[PDB]
RNA sequence: CUGGGUUUGACAUGCACAGGACGCCGGCAGAGAUGUCGGUUCCCUUGUGGCCUGUGUGCAGGUGGUGCAUGGCUGUCGUC
RNA sequence: ACUCGUGAGAGACUGCCGGGGUCAACUCGGAGGAAGGUGGGGAUGACGUCAAGUCAUCAUGCCCCUUAUGUCCAGGGCUUCACACAUGCUACAAUGGCCGGUACAAAGGGCUGCGAUGCCGUGAGGUGGAGCGAAUCCUUUCAAAGCCGGUCUCAGUUCGGAUCGGGGUCUGCAACUCGACCCCGUGAAGUCGGAGUCGCUAGUAAUCGCAGAUCAGCAACGCUGCGGUGAAUACGUUCCCG
């Protein structure tokens, strides 16, 4: 499958990642996709703040990650710079499946 | 055409019920080659065996997501769904038989600090 | 730990031998540990801030 | 459910080339963490191996096996009084099947055979006849039920 | 005392805000030090004119500071005597310009930072802390469009060794419930035998914030 | 049967009755079946002697004997034992040479767990 | 992969040893060049301060420093 | 921990004595620190601002102790 | 017209009926319904005990060192060992081992990192570039358990893989003390385990692998999330502990 396996920091910051991408794609006027049900799920981040006795309050503290996909299907050029122009957040480190 | 949606814990899948020849044409592969595990072509024939239309109607299904138990279930509750809204009447032969309804079974979210979802850390005493 | 000596070790050293931390922060080259080249003060700070990626303390 | 009341029975459909219950529910028990087709595969060579050598019914042959070893009497351990008694009580159809089904499977594990599938055949034919592991341990039950029936007066 | 977690800490992604709100590749390393630095070097200023907060954003290699002042006068005083001296010392400890703006705030007392540091304060003024506790939830409770307080000064109260933590509260301040918009406050006094902390909650009100 | 100085199984496949020489065992077998064009699923009843001093010539060309792998593990250990190093230093207390744990573990190199 | 401390010197005559092929020791006057592929296990007599000993490079000591396979720093306690 | 260095110290800041060279790239003695040599010699502008170089000065520095003095964070009891 | 990963709305509020209950809360069954009686699962940790953990995250009153206990450098140590305790992996064999052919899952690590086709290699891999601040690229147009065929004939063995020797590889200047991985041989304990004891109530246990936190290089079998296939019991609180 394809589109997307990424990750981000925020869920504001992703959520208003794919509000713009869907604004400035109907502006273009070209499309849309059918959004599917799918979670998230919690990173994994269990570090320590001291190499003393800390070993009691030791754990984690979960640091929220909050992931949305959006699927695209029939390629066009004027899409794809449209799209690879420029990303207004930037902090949503997307990666490629 | 009719069309219904049927769902599991993590996959999807779509079919359009019309008559003709009992076959399972998925994505790319057939009912013997999806299903060799003989155990969830029965599952999937339950629907189709309370009543006796297995070779009657068609199936042309298009799933996504899951295994090969998550796709069974969800092709059983596609096929029950539009027997739902093809003949009313056999509706009471499927659901007496636990059909008709997604099972909210799923899988939970596992938690902090354990191994696995509801299994504590082995520890001795002292 | 200053702007010559941070200068000097993060680039191309005289000797290879020196491939110490050289943290960018404070700029000690010791007490640092490299598995986030910074030291463990600012290296907190970030983390109960949320700006360090990944690092947390105590919740069970 | 536990101090709460009983549980609702699944209900499964019949098996669809064997049609019974009762082998639907020996096979959900041999299943062996997940090895759902590999124990099916094993319980249907096993049930062919048992017609090949008898020449009846593999259901029928199975269903006279359970009933010939279904113990009748478990006994229990209950302290009343500060005093530990073995007091025997009815048991029920379904608890005592799948103690026998319990039985039945463990006694074929521990048979040494060739394969699973002829150890399988194996303990069903002695379970039919009468002679093997699951109605010796049977009649130590029931021996043993019989033994302690001197305390039976509760039924709390 | 307790292991409440900081409702700020927990909400600064859902009802509260964030402080540094910025990013950058492999840069938000010395972002963040410059911030730090910009802390410390306005740390004894801005406590001895009364701070609230003090957001940092960052843009194309300028900065954007924006304190919130409780009583101006003090840290503004005569043009080019002390505001423009400390942005010529900020600007001299970093490594590019600042463009301080001062923000006032509408209530002192509704702020739970500065009565924080308001009664600390007054407990290092050698006064007693009881009563300056009382005083600051009344003028926190005259109606500063709010509906719960609950003040708490721990450590070595009075001077004395025992850590005595005098748990005052008035009205509702629950801290379970995340439609509350409650503002905490976290101080350190300093005194001659050692620490003491400041711990503040003020629930304004029931809004959303959606 | 008699290949070098080891008697192989009686009833087994040749990729497994070869693997009673102390040079050769289920892959190295396999491989000289293979460079000698000899099937594998053979048993060990049914040998020629033509293919028998083949394979002994074979690997007596390529590789060597049984007895020459012995005695020359052997030197090198000894060799090793007698440089004195490391190597040298651990063969000669009893205790791992590749240098792993050896707090509670390297008891198979240590022999039984004695306890005194 | 940078240019190590390779010892040009006893690269070149490492290099001469292999091309005459005559094993023999080569008398060595460095203690940290163990680096470059082209010591096709020549015998180094390393020379610690005291005295040149005969020990032959290994697998296991590609990398190691040249006077390291018994203690340099003579010390026992004993 | 073993042994050689730097020790107003690797690293911040106020007060004095001389400076335009520290600062940059390589060579030599060493395991390297370290010492030394070769190419550049400040930017303002006469009041001196910044720089360090050598000598003083208050001090830096402590992952040294004291959680039976604390701030902050939080573990079992107890998600009862 | 099809699964509405972005926003909102509807749907569970005992909504209605009956046995009830003090015709007051509240209990069971039934109708519709995906969930019916806090829907399945978490975030959410009150006053306080353990004078609980932290002065090595940081500050911290007091004492102490200052040609030193501040700082760098080369080597060694934290990885040592005749033993004991704790937690995990490998298994102990046929629901098995090896070879050949085959299908779906969610989760991304990527800018001095990922790196597909090819050359040659038993194999780590030497050549390397189309493509990437984000679906043209590896993690495949996605794996293991799973299905078909051949073989081993139920044994210290084609189970198990450790020590050990020979032939090499990935990183960085430097891998016996100082990682991991590959090829050949070497083939030990282990025959499901006593006294004692641990975890599990439905997508739970069990079993299988995938991915990530930091590293140029790994001790990572560990810790976190993911899902593949997925069971039996639930007289009851006499009883061990809270
Ligand atoms: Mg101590
Ligand atoms: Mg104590
Ligand atoms: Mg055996």
């Amino acid at each position: 499958k394809i589109r997307i396996r990424l990750k981000a920091y925020d869920h504001e910051a992703i959520d208003a990642s794919a509000r713009k991408i869907v604004e400035t794609v109907t502006r273009t006027g070209a499309s849309v996709v059918g959004p599917v049900p799918l979670p998230t799920e919690k990173n994994v981040y269990c570090v320590i703040r001291s190499p003393h006795k800390y070993k009691d309050s030791r754990e984690h503290f979960e640091m929220r990650t909050h992931k949305r996909l959006i699927d695209i299907l029939d390629p066009t050029p004027k899409t794809v710079d449209a799209l690879m122009r420029i990303d207004l957040p930037a902090s949503v480190d997307v990666n490629i499946q | 055409p009719i069309q219904t949606v049927g769902r599991r814990k993590e996959a999807v899948v779509r079919v359009r019920l019309v008559p003709g020849t009992g076959q399972f044409n998925l994505d790319g592969r057939t009912l013997e080659n999806y299903f060799p595990n003989k155990v969830h072509q029965q599952l999937i024939k339950a629907p189709l065996v309370t009543v006796d239309r297995v070779d009657q109607f068609d199936i042309y299904a298009h799933l996504d997501g899951g295994g090969p138990s998550g796709q069974a279930g969800a092709l059983r509750l596609a096929i029950a769904r539009a027997l739902i809204l093809v003949q009313p009447e056999d509706r009471p032969a499927l659901k007496k038989a636990g059909f008709l309804t997604r099972d909210p079974r799923a899988i939970e979210r596992k938690k902090y600090g354990l191994k696995k979802a509801r299994k504590a850390p082995q520890y001795s005493k002292r | 730990a200053k702007k010559a000596l941070v200068h000097k070790a993060n680039k191309k050293p005289k000797f290879a031998v020196r491939a110490y931390t050289r943290c960018n922060k404070c700029g000690r080259p010791h007490s640092v540990y490299r598995k986030f080249g910074l030291c463990r003060i600012c290296l907190r700070e970030m983390a109960h801030a949320g700006e360090l990626p990944g690092v947390q303390k105590s919740s069970w | 459910m536990p101090r709460k009341g009983p549980a609702p029975k699944r209900p499964l459909v019949n098996d669809p080339v064997y049609g019974s219950q009762l082998v639907t529910q020996l096979v959900n028990k041999v299943l062996l963490e997940g090895k759902k087709s590999l124990a099916e595969r094993i319980v249907y060579g096993a049930l062919e191996q048992a017609r090949e050598k008898t020449g009846t019914d593999p259901v029928v042959t199975l269903k006279r096996a359970l009933d010939n070893v279904k113990p009748a009497l478990e006994v229990r351990s209950r302290r009343v009084g500060g005093a530990t008694y073995q007091v025997p009580v009815e048991v029920r159809p379904d608890r005592s099947t799948t103690l026998a089904l319990r039985w039945l499977v463990n006694f074929s594990r521990q048979r040494r055979e060739k394969t699973m599938v002829e150890r399988l055949a194996n303990e069903i034919l002695d379970a039919s006849n009468g002679l093997g592991a699951s109605v010796k341990r049977r009649e130590d039950t029931h021996k043993m039920a019989e033994a302690n029936r001197a305390f039976a007066h509760y039924r709390w | 005392m307790g292991q409440k977690i900081n409702p700020h800490g927990f909400r600064l992604g859902i009802t509260t805000e964030w402080k540094s709100r910025w990013y950058a590749d492999k840069q938000y390393k010395d972002y963040v030090k410059e911030d730090v630095a910009i802390r410390k070097l306005l740390a004894t200023g801005l406590e001895r004119a009364g701070i609230a907060d003090v957001e940092i954003e960052r843009t194309r290699d300028r900065v954007r500071v924006d304190i919130h002042t409780a009583r101006p006068g003090i840290v503004i005083g005569r043009r080019g005597t002390e505001a423009d001296r400390i942005r010529a010392d900020l600007e001299k400890l970093t490594g590019k310009q600042v463009q301080l703006n001062i923000l006032e705030v509408k209530n002192p007392e509704s702020q739970a930072q500065l009565v924080a540091q308001g009664v600390a304060e007054q407990l290092s003024n050698r006064v007693a802390f009881r009563r300056a506790m009382r005083k600051a939830i009344q003028s926190a409770m005259r109606q500063p469009n709010v509906k719960g307080i609950r003040v708490q000064c721990s450590g070595r109260l009075g001077g004395a060794e025992m850590s005595r933590s005098e748990f005052y509260r008035e009205g509702r301040v629950p801290l379970h419930t995340l439609r509350a918009d409650i503002d905490y406050g976290l101080y350190e006094a300093k005194t001659t035998f050692g620490r003491i902390g400041v711990k503040v909650w003020i629930y304004k009100g029931d809004i959303v914030g959606g | 049967a008699r290949l070098v100085g080891v008697d192989l199984p009686r009833d087994k496949r040749m990729e497994i009755a070869l693997t009673y020489i102390y040079g050769i065992g289920r892959t190295r077998s396999n491989e000289i079946l293979a460079a000698t064009g000899i099937d594998k699923n053979m048993r060990t009843k049914d040998l020629t002697d033509d293919q028998v001093t083949v394979l002994r010539d074979y690997i007596e060309g390529n590789l060597k004997v049984e007895g020459d792998l012995r005695r020359e593990v052997q030197a090198d250990i000894r060799r090793k034992i007698e440089i004195g190093c490391y190597q040298g230093l651990r063969h000669r207390r009893g205790l791992p040479v590749r240098g792993q744990r050896t707090k509670t573990n390297a008891r198979t190199r240590k022999g039984p767990k004695r306890t005194i | 992969k940078k240019g190590p401390f390779v010892d040009d010197h006893l690269l070149k005559k490492v290099d001469v040893q292999n091309e005459k092929n005559t094993k023999q020791v080569i008398k060595t006057w460095s203690r940290r060049s163990t680096i470059i592929p082209d010591f096709i296990g020549h015998t180094f007599a390393v020379h610690d301060g005291r005295k040149h000993v005969p020990v032959f490079v290994t697998e296991a000591m590609v990398g190691h420093k040249l006077g390291e396979f018994a203690p340099t720093r003579t010390f026992k306690g004993h």
